[PDB]
This record gives C-alpha cells, sequence and structure tokens, in this order.
RNA sequence: AGUUACGGCCAUAUCUACUGAAAAACACCGGAUCCCGUCCGAUCUCCGAAGUUAAGCCAAUAAGAGCCAUGCGAGUAUUAAGGUGGGCGACUACUUGAGAAAGCGUGGUGCUGUAGUUU
RNA sequence: AGAACACUCGUGUAGAGCAUAAGGACUAAAGAGUGCCUGAGUGUGAGCACUACUGCUUGCAUGAGGGGAAACCCGGGCCUAG
C-alpha cells in the first residue's frame, strides 16, 4: 500500500547516516560526551573498545567541534611482533590489548615512571600519588555491544586499568563476583592467563581426537599444549611493559589509483539514448 | 473568551518544521559559552526542561551568569509605560550564538592597530568611520549600440 | 556445482490449538514429548463469543524446532500425509504447510484419559547469508539471489523426499 | 588512491531494478565445553578457521521516481503612502515606492576531519 | 476452522499507541514488555508567567540515598488544567 503513492517519498525523513548504517547509537553518545559548562578545560577521553571477526580495537578519542580526534590505539594484530601465534580474538587477546594501549598513552604524557603496572591481583580503581601528577582519566565506550558478566569489553577495560589509566568500574561484571560473598579473584586470574581453553582442549582428547583435529588445528601446527599455555601468557605481558614496537612508515601507495572507475560524460549518455531508440524502432 | 496557561496560544510556535523533527545535533551540546556574549533564543519543542516563556522566544540578549547545562539572560521589556529588567533561565538546548556583533568585532580590529599608530606618528586617529551610499557616479560612454524602445505590444 | 547457495531447512513450527481449560495441560505434555523442550502457550487476540473465547485467555500451544530434530519430525509426518500434496500449500516466499489429525501417528502409546489432538505442521527454507536481515549491527535486507522461490521449493521437495506434487 | 575504526553537516547521501570489483581488510562461515541468555545457541554470549565471493558493505548503469540548484513564469498576483479621482453599490483606474508563488525547462546526484592498513 | 481463533514469511515515517478536553511532543523511544527501588529525600537561596495566593524553572550543602559497567538521571505524573 504504501510504497506505491508519489507522496510517501516526498513526505519522508531520512535518519543520520551513521544510523541508517546501524553502527552509532546517537541517545547514548549524547549522555556520554555533553559538556559541563563550569568544568572549562575538562577534556574527556573515551577509551573505545570493539571487536571483530579478526581483531581487538582500542582507540582513546577525544570529541572535538568538527570531529572526534583520536589520541592513541592499539590492536591484537600488532601482538604478532611480542610473538603471539594465536588467538586473536581470545579473552586473553582483549586484555593484552588494553595494557599496550594504555602503556602508549602514559609514554607521551611522561607519566609511565610514575604509575607502575600492576598484573591483575586486586579489583580496586587506581588512585592518585600524592606529590605528583594526576593520573589520566577515561570512560568507557562499548557502542552497541551487550554488557553481561564475563563480556570481552570488560577484559580490555582492565586490562587498561592494570596498565595505569583510571576507569570508575564496579565489579559486578567479572567472573568471579558472587550475589553475597566476598570476590573470588583467582577465578578471574584463571581467566585472564588462558585456563579456560586448557580445560576445554584437555577434555575433546578424551571425548573425540577427530573434532580436536578439526576444532584446534591451528594450535597443532604451532606445536602448543594445553600445558604451556601459562608461560606462553606470562612472557607475553612482561614483554608488552618491557619493550616497544619499531615506528611505522609513511609511503604514497597513491599508484593504486588506477583502478577507480570514472563516470560517464553527457556527450556519451546522450548518443547512447539514441542509439537505443534506433536499436528499438 | 481566552485562558490564560503557561503556553496559551502556541500552536503555530513551538512545533517542529518539515522534515526536521526529532533531538537536537552534537554541536548544540559541544558548543561553550562564556559571560559577556550575546545570545539569541529558539525553543526546540522536543525538550521540556528550562524552556522560557514564549514572550522571550526569537529576541536576543546578554550573557549574566553560566551554570552546569543552563544560562541566565538579561533582557528589558515595558511595563506600565516604565522600563523593567528581567533576569531568564534557559537551557542550552534553546540558544545559539548571536551574529548580531559580527561587524562591530572585524572595525574594532582594524581600530585597535590605528590607535598604537596615532600615539607614535600622527596624535589622533582618522578611526576609519562607515559612510552611507553618496550620489550617483559620473559616467563616459561610447555611443555606439543603441537600443530604441517602443509602444509596439498593444496589449489586448 | 557451486557451494553455498544450496537449500536448508531453518525452521519447523508445531502448534495446537484447544480453547479451555486443563485440556492445554492434556495437550502440552505431547509437545513435551515429540520434541525435547517446554512448548510456549498463546492467548486470543480477540473477544469471540460464538467459537468461546474471552480476550486474554490461553487457547493453544507451539514450540519451534530446528537442526537435525527437525529432519526426524518432517519425514515422520510426511509419511503420515502419504507423500502427496497440492500446490496451494506452496507461497510466494519458499515455505510450504500441511495438518495432521491424530497424534498417535506419530507413534506415541494412547493413554485414554489424554485424549487425541490434531497438529500443524509449517516449514521454512533458506539459503546462507540471511543473517544479515538479522544481526544488530549492520541490519541490510538481502539480495533477491539469496531467496527461495516457489519453484525451488518444490524441486527440493520432490528431490529430496520423491513425493508427488498434484496440480 | 581506495577501504576499515571513531566522527561532522544530516537524501546531491533516499527508494527500485541490473552489473562490476588487484592487494590487505570487512564479512558470510564452523561449533557449544565453559560465562551468559532463549519455547528455540535464530538473536544475544563464548571457543574457532574447513570453506566462499553467492550475499552485505563499497563502486558503476537507467531520455528511472524522489531530493538539490538555476532560468523562466513576471515587473504578472498581492501591497505602503496620496488626491474635492471614478462607481448606487460590489469594487476599481492613476501617481511615488516595495515585490511573490505553483507549474514548466535546463543541469547535478554526497562532500569532508583524525588515526590505522594495503603498491 | 467459517467474514472473524493460534502460528509464520515479506513489506510497513506512524496510517498505532501515549488512563482523563484540545493542541503540541515522541521511533535502536517518551509507545509495548521485563528487572530493581520508594527521590512522591532533608536543610537553606535566587528567579519566570501583567505576579499577592498558586504553579513551574534553577543554585549550594548534606544522607550507615536509589537505578545503571559507567558517563548520566531522579526532591511525583511527557508539556500546557484539577
Amino acid at each position: 500500500d504504501n510504497k506505491s503513492k508519489k507522496s510517501y517519498f516526498q513526505r519522508f525523513q531520512t535518519k543520520k547516516r551513521r544510523r541508517r548504517l546501524c553502527k552509532t547509537n546517537y541517545r547514548r553518545r549524547t549522555k556520554l560526551i555533553k559538556l559541563d559548562q563550569k568544568n572549562v578545560g575538562e577534556d574527556k577521553s573515551r577509551l573505545v573498545v570493539r571487536i571483530t571477526n579478526s581483531k581487538v580495537i582500542c582507540q582513546v578519542v577525544k570529541s572535538h567541534l568538527g570531529g572526534d580526534m583520536v589520541v592513541a590505539q592499539a590492536t591484537s594484530a600488532e601482538l604478532k611482533e611480542f610473538g603471539l601465534k594465536v588467538g586473536f580474538t581470545n579473552y586473553s587477546a582483549a586484555y593484552a590489548t588494553g595494557l599496550l594501549c594504555a602503556r602508549k598513552i602514559l609514554r607521551m604524557e611522561k607519566l609511565d615512571n610514575i604509575y607502575k603496572p600492576k598484573f591483575c591481583t586486586d579489583v580496586d580503581v587506581v588512585e592518585d600519588i600524592e606529590g605528583e601528577k594526576n593520573a589520566y582519566r577515561c570512560y568507557l565506550d562499548i557502542g552497541l555491544s551487550r554488557n553481561s558478566k564475563g563480556a570481552k569489553v570488560f577484559a580490555a577495560m582492565k586490562g587498561a586499568s592494570d596498565g595505569g589509566i583510571k576507569i570508575p568500574y564496579s565489579p559486578k561484571i567479572f567472573p568471579g563476583y558472587n550475589k553475597d560473598e566476598e570476590f573470588d579473584q583467582q577465578k578471574l586470574r584463571d581467566r585472564i592467563f588462558g585456563k579456560e581453553v586448557a580445560n576445554y582442549m584437555q577434555l575433546l582428547k578424551k571425548e573425540d581426537e577427530t573434532k580436536f583435529k578439526k576444532q584446534f588445528s591451528e594450535y597443532i601446527k604451532q606445536n602448543i599444549n594445553a600445558e604451556d599455555l601459562e608461560k606462553m601468557y606470562e612472557n607475553l605481558f612482561n614483554s608488552i611493559v618491557t619493550k616497544e614496537i619499531s615506528k611505522k612508515e609513511k609511503k604514497d601507495y597513491s599508484a593504486l589509483k588506477k583502478y577507480k572507475v570514472m563516470k560517464l560524460t553527457k556527450e556519451e549518455r546522450d548518443a547512447r539514448v539514441q542509439q537505443k531508440l534506433v536499436e528499438n524502432n | 473568551v481566552s485562558s490564560h496557561g503557561y503556553r496559551r496560544q502556541t500552536r503555530n510556535l513551538f512545533s517542529q518544521a518539515f522534515r526536521k523533527h526529532g533531538m537536537p545535533n552534537t554541536s548544540t551540546y559541544l558548543t561553550q559559552y562564556a559571560v559577556g556574549e550575546y545570545v539569541d533564543i529558539k525553543v526546540n519543542p522536543a525538550i521540556h526542561k528550562g524552556m522560557p516563556h514564549k514572550y522571550y522566544h526569537g529576541r536576543t540578549g546578554i550573557i549574566k551568569e553560566v551554570n552546569r547545562g543552563s544560562v541566565i539572560v538579561l533582557f528589558n521589556r515595558i511595563l506600565a509605560n516604565k522600563t523593567v529588567e528581567r533576569k531568564v533561565i534557559v537551557g542550552i538546548e534553546h540558544i545559539r550564538k548571536s551574529k548580531c556583533q559580527d561587524e562591530y568585532l572585524k572595525r574594532l580590529e582594524i581600530n585597535k592597530k590605528i590607535i598604537e599608530e596615532a600615539e607614535k606618528k600622527g596624535e589622533v586617529p582618522v578611526l576609519f568611520k562607515r559612510q552611507p551610499k553618496g550620489p550617483k557616479p559620473a559616467v563616459e560612454m561610447l555611443m555606439n549600440n543603441i537600443i530604441e524602445l517602443s509602444y509596439d505590444k498593444v496589449e489586448s | 556445482e557451486n557451494p553455498m547457495n544450496k537449500i536448508k531447512i531453518q525452521k519447523l513450527c508445531l502448534n495446537i490449538c484447544t480453547g479451555g481449560g486443563e485440556i492445554l495441560n492434556k495437550a502440552s505434555k505431547v509437545l513435551e514429548q515429540l520434541t525435547g523442550q517446554k512448548p510456549r502457550l498463546s492467548k486470543s487476540r480477540l473477544t469471540i463469543r460464538s467459537f468461546g473465547i474471552r480476550r486474554n485467555e490461553k487457547i493453544a500451544c507451539h514450540v519451534t524446532v530446528r537442526g537435525e530434530k527437525a529432519m526426524e519430525i518432517l519425514e515422520k509426518g510426511i509419511k503420515i500425509k502419504e507423500y502427496e500434496l497440492i500446490d496451494s500449500n506452496f507461497s510466494t516466499q519458499g515455505s510450504f504447510g500441511f495438518g495432521i489429525k491424530e497424534h498417535i501417528d506419530m507413534g506415541i502409546k494412547y493413554e485414554p484419559d489424554v485424549g487425541i489432538f490434531g497438529m500443524n505442521f509449517y516449514v521454512v527454507l533458506e539459503k546462507p547469508g540471511i543473517r544479515v536481515s538479522k544481526r544488530k549491527r549492520v541490519k541490510s535486507r538481502v539480495g533477491n539471489k539469496q531467496r527461495v522461490t516457489k519453484d525451488e521449493a518444490k524441486n527440493w521437495f520432490v528431490k529430496k523426499y520423491e513425493g508427488i506434487v498434484l496440480g
């Protein structure tokens, strides 16, 4: 019925572009970014965490009039520099990426030597050291992803905290929480260092060795075993904190402009129509 | 007879324009305000807190005080044949920065150069005033290419 | 042949309608046996005196099955209908439906206090990629290449079960 | 030069048919042991790479519908000031000024900011 | 099983709803469901409607306050009467 009459089209109002594309929630964005008129010089940084089929992305972003500015970035695909061979979208790889992201920031601001790392041994928020500069402050932006206990977005967030950035959070969201009992932190540590997957690998070899090969082929190719994971992850964390990856080079891929298609001229378009009439008669 | 509620007679006012319904854009929230700026009121019907009374719609005033999400603006009004100042509270969603000072500020930037040189070299500024458009200018014309005009159109 | 681009079952829908009291409990126990699920009771949209229905009163129960279990039930039912269907039973959308009058033909033992009920079967066919229209982020309408058409649904039925589609 | 993450102005960006696409991505895709959620691992959450460019996203095409601009309509319709102008009225001519819309013709069919990646 | 019973697939700028006049407002909601709470807190200022009464907007301080991962919001009823 609706689309049968011209007036439908003439009266229609389009949503904003990133809404048509289902990428942004405007009601959430406005609450997150809106300016406080009395706190002049406050310049809130969002920590943006997004998870793709391939990789984990952390970005630190400041919202300015005209467009958001990226302060710093880190990606799970870069951990290949420190010898990560497998599971680039794993719970551990989320945590590692948040850790990396934090360090890069505190180095630029030169806070790095004041606020030291701390590998997952409590659930308190980061606290300003007396007689020194204040901690760098951020708030979490989870986008369109759901909040639930043990979601991978919160792993990256704990990574950043352990790395030295101040984020307010409640422990309600982590594995090892209990409704009316103290926090069981060994369960949390367990997941960070990969116990959850070791326990699955061990099970399948008893159940079905065919299915095992199908499920874990990539691991087999690296000769990794369930026993090796803790050493792997301890090394990975230390190396992130210790080393720094080489700078990126700039290159003109300008010549790939050969591949871009170009629209027809008016002169062509007209002749084409003319020919179409003559082909029909 | 008519009534006297707070939103009397606002059927035309306080309605959205064609194909412009919905909440405000980000630019509204990221604009910073300061005391002494001139600001201009235009109510957004979708926001129900911090609305001013409809007399003030489309009027321009001066910022007196700045709070978390609202502003206090000074206005003048005639009541009982006397002038009265009024202090109006408005939320930041219903205001836009006024353009009314634009030309004057440009002129001040030019004056600010001259007024310094006027101490060094002259004694008093030339001050660069505006002047209204004068008489029609003189013209020298080549006088080829004449066009004749006539009441040829009979207009039945 | 080109992988992807091959038909599958995505859903089988089963429903029993029995307006009244303990009948719905008696019914629900049947669905709970035919499939390893607990079915969802559904309520009357309007109030209709003649049919004996108040509004917001429960009137029917249904269950939706997917995966391997769907294949067993469909084979079990098309036998009861003797592999015979009419050109009326297929849609413009690539789906088809039929009915059964007697639940005991699906094999379960009688138990004279439980009773005899009929059942509706409805089947929905698909090709990969349909997720593009159901996921939260970047939701979009599918291409005409990846729909299932009326002819294809008939061809699949004939091929898979050797049934006869009457004009 | 494209893409991708986060954006700005919110159809020159919409809607309907068709067609293309080096690389790296983006996806569809393969499972449910756990955390989490369903009448239903469809959606949501977690653990994965055997396949595939068919789809989406991106780009082209159409005397396409719709949107945006401009010319014309047109000094036309309406209107401020004025006179011992006219008319039984209804209303209307003139003098000094301000000045449209619909239709219809012609052209367009997103532009840009910060970072990452790919000859 | 009928004009009108339950279940599905595709389209769907609101053609629906929003207790109670009329107008305005609202679309990953302010509508329909589901979870938790009693902020329908406590002191004390400044203002808007021709402003006394009344109604609403907004400042600072506090609670062994609430909801939410958090940014945020809440001292009655989406706004204009009771």
